[PDB]
């Protein structure tokens, strides 16, 4: 989507756009478990 | 080869670019060339052949 917008901007502007297209040129050149349960902050002391 | 053609293409473009400007570049020197022929008055200036 942001080549429209690049034309835009200008050629000026061109170098911001490089990551955006790398990862386009790669893309034709070319299971998870519960994180932040939040359990490890539970506290447990018999000494009270 | 099978890599990306964008490469292609830039140098298509440039090559119509530098086709269009190097044109304007030998109506330039056509119009040189064409006041050194009328000033001298033989065909085409005298060191080179027509």
């Amino acid at each position: 989507d942001f080549i429209a917008e690049a034309n835009a901007k200008g050629w000026i502007m061109a170098g911001s756009y490089f990551f955006d297209l790398v990862k386009l040129n790669g893309s034709a050149t070319e299971d998870q478990f519960d994180t932040g349960t939040g359990l490890d902050k539970s506290s447990f002391d018999p000494t009270q | 080869g099978t890599g990306s053609q964008i490469m292609g293409n830039m140098f298509g473009v440039f090559n119509s670019a530098v086709l269009a400007l190097g044109g304007i570049i030998i109506m330039y020197t056509l119009m040189v060339s064409t006041m050194n022929t009328a000033h001298e008055g033989q065909m085409l200036g005298q060191k080179w052949s027509s």
